[PDB]
């Protein structure tokens, strides 16, 4: 039995503390906390000790969580599908961070808030957001040279398990 | 509430391995992480200069008491004396709060409470105001790189020079609080134990960690740490940190002739001055990860989050201060 | 005062058990297992007579034990599952489940807890037997446990009804002891064998058992029944030593002429089964002690030690019933000569 | 350097109560003593003390399986107001220790010092006989152990001594 340390990184507001909470418990809130969580999972017969790590809040202070990158087996890199800014930052900001702190460690690319992305109403109502299309994700995924791109939504739970399965797959293989 | 304390402490005894087998982490690092995750969670919502909502303040208060309690019990077990009403002296062993926890815990709580208060000094009228990030008025308004925060605005054409006097008075009040916390954070990590893993990863000799260029410099006849540094590339934070890591490794080797060691230590001090906001070093990251001592775990972990709050708040003051500078400028 | 009280207990467990901060103490599991065993010891150490556990000691036992056991509510199996919405969209999820060995056992051990306590409640009110102050004249005139208060009985012995009543109660209680002990054994058997223990194991099966014992479990014939009848089982120490040499051997075998070691192992496990049958109340073996000393699973720590204290409480209560029953016998005899 | 100090003895002998008094300077007016460790300074060097209670292991042999494992020193307590606890030390305790934990040193302790020369107490409890400090010694020299101390949790007389003594036989 291996150990997988799986850190989720991304901008603020892109919603990970929710993806993590929802994967782990099948809920969706409203404070909002994901304490470090580890548990045994069986993948294809052999059993695996999976560790889930949130980075919420270190978008603000570089020294807040010194433990995020140390020995990480895989990243989940999330951007919000209703935010062109988080889309641009994957490239401009996150890839250099990971290239530096944990070189050669796999990245699962994930777009969040699937459920808002073709909500015509939501965008007239929040003029500043911009939907990212699945193509643009795919395109981005190739660009940063990550193995797989999943879109998901912690409100509906769509593809959430998919993501972590993919994080696990890539560490094992 | 007892129902809700129970959940909290119980998950710390697992630590954090949800599947029994305490294969898994230390009550220390369970603690450290939990303090971190709580603070992150709570101040993640301080997105504006205003009092922490009263319900939040309440929750932060109790859960932080909970996490801090183990320290009430960490002691020194020390011989002593006591004499009776009748006059007989009796040798006893007495108990007392362990050294670093007696002064620092109170000290850290007073900083916590000072942060919370500076935010209370925002209860009621503020000559500045926030617009939601996704609404039209937002799109017209340092900001573009943190797309998630609400854009602050200040009245067209400056803001009152009382309202700006005060914000400076608070940018300073808070910077001094930040520095205090960091000073405690610093102290603990230096009194933390050097991990067996870290030693193991160390090179053969001083000239391997510093490598031969830098080795010649801490090794010639003259030396003055000020010049030493003016001769190296310190353009980036990554570069300064790579040096810090090389100096630290050497020191740790030599404490297991002493001239170098003394100079090496003189150089680190100079770094901590010139480069105060520096991310933590390979050794600190390691001290923390393999640390088994819950006394220090609570100490370093708690000073760390306070460091961060103070910084969050002074960013929120710099946010307004500077969209103020921009207001005077676009008045041209 | 309670939320206060509880913090203290829990805080001390995170410390574990090293009050000097450095977490150079024991694992959480051990800290937990220890506090359960000490709690029980102090509470039941006053159960000195056949009577209702006092109302407020019933109360402290209940909530303290509650605090201690709660960790189990958070120990889980994290398994795949499925989930469908009001609209019909099936979505794949990870789901959470109390771990297998706590799902049934924890409720079962708690069910014995309450049966013991209420066995003791059936002694509310008149009892034909009474207890006397240990250092009184009455007391002076099983004298072994000198610290308990002596029972006395009516000069003519007990009455069929209060005697039938007591036997029925001895039987009830010894089944609870059998039960608890059975859980205690399951879990010990499902607990990791400590690197410490292996390191100290001899090279060969021959070395564990000894040449003589080796020759025995190794011949063509073998009836484990006669095997034991051939040995010296006269004292509890001798039986325990045999148990140990057997357990060690099985460990060696499981770890590793070729074919027939399956047999030896089959037999060795057969002989351990018999030992539980013949010698139901043996103390812990060496590999039991070690499993406990070095165990890191919070879940098993709670299971192992809860069952252990329950086993004990039950045994303590029969020990009382047997005290009256015995002096009642002395009452009949001394009333016949 | 670590010391595992178990203290054993009869029931009702004062034990769990000594311990509580060494460690917190209180009495009982439930008495519980959880497993305790603390750092101690002895002649400049620092030892890590481990204190173990046995209360119980006088109603069920199977109750405390870890008492004797790796024990570094025993405190063998008997109540100075109990002839039976005195008699038992030889009839029962020495044979245990000699088997479960051979060669591990034994500090002998008479507890309940405050009650021994109390004349009115024995009028009130005729079934008690006070043990003499001599009989104490005699026992000591007999059970073959290095140190005999008499103490009282109540007064707190000689309690620190007992432990200092326990610590010493391990360090030398
Ligand atoms: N509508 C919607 N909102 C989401 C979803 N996932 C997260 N959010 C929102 O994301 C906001 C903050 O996300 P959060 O979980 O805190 O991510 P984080 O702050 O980066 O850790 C919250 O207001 C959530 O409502 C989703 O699937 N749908
Ligand atoms: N006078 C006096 N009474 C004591 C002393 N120690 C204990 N006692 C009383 O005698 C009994 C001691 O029992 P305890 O402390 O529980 O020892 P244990 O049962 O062997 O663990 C309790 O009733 C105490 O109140 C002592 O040093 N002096």
């Amino acid at each position: 039995s291996r150990f997988i340390k799986c850190v989720t990184v991304g901008d603020g507001a892109v919603g990970k503390t929710c993806m993590l909470i929802s994967y782990t418990s099948n809920t969706f809130p409203t404070p909002t906390v994901f304490d470090n969580f580890s548990a045994n999972v069986v993948v294809d017969g052999n059993t695996v000790n999976l560790g889930l790590w949130d980075t919420a809040g270190q978008e603000d202070y570089n020294r807040l969580r010194p433990l995020s990158y140390r020995g990480a087996d895989v990243f989940i890199l999330a951007f919000s599908l209703i935010s062109k800014a988080s889309y641009e930052n994957v490239a401009k900001k996150w890839i250099p961070e990971l290239r530096h702190y944990a070189p050669g460690v796999p990245i699962i690319l994930v777009g969040t808030k699937l459920d808002l992305r073709d909500d015509k109403q939501f965008f007239i109502d929040h003029p500043g957001a911009v939907p990212i299309t699945t193509n643009q994700g795919e395109e981005l995924k190739k660009l940063i040279g990550s193995p797989i791109y999943i879109e998901c939504s912690s409100k509906t739970q769509q593809n959430v398990k998919a993501v972590f399965d993919a994080a696990i797959k890539v560490v094992l293989q | 509430d007892m129902e809700m304390m129970k959940d909290r402490f119980a998950k710390l005894l697992l630590g954090e391995d949800m599947s029994g087998g305490g294969k898994g982490v230390s009550s220390a690092l369970a603690l450290s992480n939990a303090i971190t995750n709580l603070a992150a969670s709570i101040f993640g919502e301080q997105t504006k200069l205003q009092p922490m909502p009263q319900d939040r303040q309440a929750r932060w208060k109790k859960e932080i008491d909970w996490l801090l309690s183990v320290t009430d019990h960490i002691v020194e077990f020390v011989p002593s004396q006591q004499t009776s009403k009748d006059g007989v002296c009796t040798e006893i062993m007495v108990t007392r709060q362990r050294g670093d926890l007696l002064m620092n815990i109170p000290a850290l709580r007073k900083l916590d409470a000072m942060l919370i208060d500076t935010l209370d000094n925002f209860r009621g009228h503020n000559e500045f105001w926030y617009v939601s990030r996704d609404s039209e008025e937002g799109q017209q308004a340092r900001t573009n790189d943190k797309w998630w925060l609400p854009p602050v605005k200040v009245p067209p054409g400056g803001l009152s020079e009382p309202s700006r006097r005060m914000l400076y008075f608070q940018k300073d009040s808070v910077t001094q609080v930040q520095k205090a916390a960091m000073a405690i954070n610093a102290q603990v990590l230096s009194e933390m134990e050097i991990p067996e893993s870290y030693i193991d990863s160390l090179p053969k000799n001083g000239r391997a960690s510093l490598g031969d260029s830098i080795y010649k410099s801490i090794t010639e006849e003259w030396f003055d740490p000020e010049q030493f540094l003016a001769m190296l590339d310190m353009s980036t934070e990554h570069k300064v940190l790579d040096l810090k890591n090389r100096i630290e490794a050497s020191v740790v080797i030599w404490k297991r002739r002493e001239l170098f060691e003394e100079r090496a230590e003189t150089i680190l001090v100079l770094l901590k001055q010139k480069f105060p906001g520096l991310p933590q070093s390979s050794l600190d990251i390691s001290k923390i990860q393999f640390n088994k001592d819950v006394g220090q775990a609570v100490l370093e972990s708690y000073s760390r989050i306070l460091e961060s709050l103070a910084y969050t708040v002074m960013s929120r003051i710099e946010d307004v201060l500077y969209t103020d500078t921009l207001a005077l400028k676009q008045t041209l």
